[PDB]
């Protein structure tokens, strides 16, 4: 009772079924390190500007 | 400080649009007026001093030299007046322009309130200084002389603005009243040494002190006379500003850093004195007067006592006047028989007895005659001088005896005598000639009237 697969049918991408619990650390990665945190407000105007030598504004 | 900055700064436009008959007229009008607001600094009815913002701000110290500055941009004008009057029109507008604003950084440099400002400006100078000195003096000489000035500068004030940074590096900031009220007390390790001469050899070189002086005698010998003008009445006095403002940052280290620059001060001057004995030109005997005169405001400033900064400010403003007006003097005879050898003009007090007479004024002033505020510098100098050390009254005493003598000797060789009479070019004084003398003169004896106004910060 063999039936040969028609051309391209080898080559699908089937779903296949398990009770295999599925991995969640395949690459037995460690936690990945904290981003520098960021930094919180509302632009202000630079404290007496640009604070450059004898330069006032 | 702006309103005697922003008037400044519009005689330059005032110089370019006025027309070619009016320029020397106008600029030379509104530079009275000019020098007239400057008064308004005078107004000091308290102990606090004039803070007029975050930038400018003016001291006892600060005034005199700002309103000397102001006064001597007319005396200037009229002095380069004659000396000009070949050149064509671009050629007087350019010059007016380079004296004006070496008036305007000269007024900056006085009233700034921060070093790095002060730095700036103090470095600025030497462009229109260079340009006077080499593009309108006389000789050959004239382009190893703007070498001498440039170099001589800019050597000894390269390690001066890495101080200045250190300085700011450290504290945080550059301005004279914080540096003032949370100065702290140096080390004596072997790295504040070198801060110390890094601080103090740009403002040494300018004086001049003793040893690195040869850019004096030969910047002067050469510039045009508005160049000698301003180099012996203001730009020499660019340095004992400076020491006087930066020192305050610099102690106790002045206890012992400043020996060898006393001793060559109070031995330099005895040796540029007698010079002034043999030197055949009379341009360069004043110019070696200066360098004596300065020494005695080295050692004043070395000492830091409430005299002899009282003498040497003093004898700042008594130098300005005074040295100029030689300088004035020196070039009448040399705008009339283009000689610069002391010896060759004799017997002029018969055909010029009134520039004679301011001849002999100069001349006491100079060998500090009293009342004059010349001698009170000296006078209180040497009395500071004595307190510090005994012995250095037998320097100052010598000093003393060597200067009647150049003075004099100034005066009896080319003043008396019999005329040299092969010199039919001696044209009458102009009626500009004898005013200059009298714009110096006036205010020096005024200036002894009132002698409060030049005690400096102490007194
Ligand atoms: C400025 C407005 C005033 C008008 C000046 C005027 O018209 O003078 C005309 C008057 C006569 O005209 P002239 O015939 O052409 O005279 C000029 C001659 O060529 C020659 O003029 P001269 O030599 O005959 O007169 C000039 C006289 C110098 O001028 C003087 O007349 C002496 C006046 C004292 C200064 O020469 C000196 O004698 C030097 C005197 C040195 C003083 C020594 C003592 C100083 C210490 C004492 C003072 C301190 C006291 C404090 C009290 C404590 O000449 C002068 O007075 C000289 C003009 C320049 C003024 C000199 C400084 C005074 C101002
Ligand atoms: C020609 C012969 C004369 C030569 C003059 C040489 C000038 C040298 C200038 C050196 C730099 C000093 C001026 C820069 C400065 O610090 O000015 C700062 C200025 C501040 O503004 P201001 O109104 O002047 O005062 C504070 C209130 N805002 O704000 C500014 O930045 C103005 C900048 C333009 C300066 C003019
Ligand atoms: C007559 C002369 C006269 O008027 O004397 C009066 C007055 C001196 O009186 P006063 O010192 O105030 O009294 C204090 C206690 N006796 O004398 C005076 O106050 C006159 C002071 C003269 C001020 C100079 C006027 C400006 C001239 C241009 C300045 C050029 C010199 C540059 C140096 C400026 C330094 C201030
Ligand atoms: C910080 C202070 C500001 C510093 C400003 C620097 C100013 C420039 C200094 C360099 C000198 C400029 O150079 C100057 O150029 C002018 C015209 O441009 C020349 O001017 C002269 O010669 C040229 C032709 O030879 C004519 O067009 C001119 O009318 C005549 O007066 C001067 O002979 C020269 O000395
Ligand atoms: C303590 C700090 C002080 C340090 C001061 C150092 C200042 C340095 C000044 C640089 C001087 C450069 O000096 C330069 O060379 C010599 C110096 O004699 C001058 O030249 C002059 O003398 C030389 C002799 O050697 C001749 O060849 C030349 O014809 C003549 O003009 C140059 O015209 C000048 O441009
Ligand atoms: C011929 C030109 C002469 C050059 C003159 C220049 C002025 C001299 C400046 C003083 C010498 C250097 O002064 C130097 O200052 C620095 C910081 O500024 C300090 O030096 C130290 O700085 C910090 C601590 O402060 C250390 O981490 C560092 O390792 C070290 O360099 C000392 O104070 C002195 O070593």
């Amino acid at each position: 009772g063999w039936v040969r697969p028609d051309l391209g049918q080898l080559s699908k991408v089937t779903k296949v079924k398990t009770d295999r619990p599925l991995p969640e650390n395949p690459y037995h990665s460690r936690a990945r390190p904290e981003p520098n945190p960021v930094i919180e407000g509302d632009l202000k105007p630079a404290k007496h500007g640009t604070r450059f030598f004898f330069w006032t504004v | 400080m702006l309103k005697i900055i922003l008037p400044s700064l519009m005689l330059l436009p005032l110089t370019w649009l006025s027309s070619p008959k009016k320029t020397w007229t106008n600029v030379t009008s509104y530079s009275f007026l000019i020098s007239l607001t400057s008064l308004t600094l005078l107004w000091q009815t308290d102990e606090n001093y004039k803070n007029f913002s975050n930038m400018f701000s003016s001291d006892p110290l600060s005034t005199p030299l700002i309103i000397l500055t102001a006064w001597l941009l007319p005396l200037m004008l009229m002095a380069s007046q004659n000396h000009l009057k070949k050149d064509n029109n671009v050629l007087q507008k350019l010059y007016i322009s380079m004296l004006i604003s070496l008036q305007i950084l000269l007024i900056m440099t006085f009233s700034a309130t921060e070093l790095i400002m002060f730095y700036i400006l103090f470095e600025a100078t030497l462009i229109p200084t260079l340009i006077i000195i080499t593009r309108w003096g006389n000789q050959t000489e004239r382009l190893n002389a703007g070498i001498y000035f440039l170099f001589y500068t800019l050597i000894g004030s390269i390690p001066l603005l890495i101080a200045l940074i250190l300085i700011q590096n450290h504290v945080g900031t550059l301005n004279l009243m914080i540096l003032s009220f949370t100065t702290h007390t140096l080390d004596a390790s072997w790295s504040n040494n070198l801060l110390w001469l890094a601080c103090m050899m740009a403002f040494l070189i300018k004086m001049p002190l003793y040893g690195v002086h040869l850019w004096l005698p030969k910047a002067h010998v050469e510039a045009p006379i508005a160049g000698s003008m301003i180099l012996a009445a203001i730009l020499l006095k660019l340095g004992s500003y400076g020491m006087i403002r930066i020192s305050i940052i610099l102690d106790p280290l002045t206890k012992y850093m400043a020996y060898p620059f006393i001793l060559l001060s109070l031995w330099g001057m005895i040796m540029t004195s007698s010079i002034c004995l043999r030197q055949t030109d009379l341009k360069s005997l004043i110019a070696y007067s200066s360098v004596s005169h300065m020494a005695l405001v080295i050692a004043s400033i070395m000492i830091q006592t409430p005299w002899s900064f009282m003498g040497a400010t003093m004898l700042m403003i008594a130098h300005g006047l005074t040295s100029s007006l030689l300088f004035c003097l020196a070039n009448s005879n040399y705008e009339r028989i283009h000689s610069r050898t002391m010896i060759m003009a004799r017997g002029l007090q018969m055909v010029f007895p009134l520039m004679a007479t301011w001849w002999l004024m100069a001349s006491l002033a100079n060998l500090a005659l009293p009342p004059s505020i010349n001698l009170m510098g000296e006078l209180f100098i040497t009395m500071s001088l004595f307190s510090w050390s005994n012995f250095t009254i037998i320097l100052m005493g010598i000093n003393i005896i060597i200067t009647g003598m150049y003075s004099m000797y100034m005066i009896i060789t080319t003043q008396r005598g019999k005329l040299t009479n092969h010199m039919i070019n001696l044209q009458p004084s102009h009626t500009r000639e004898l005013t200059l003398m009298a714009l110096h003169m006036i205010p020096l004896i005024l200036l002894t009237t009132s002698p409060k106004l030049i005690t400096g910060l102490t007194m």
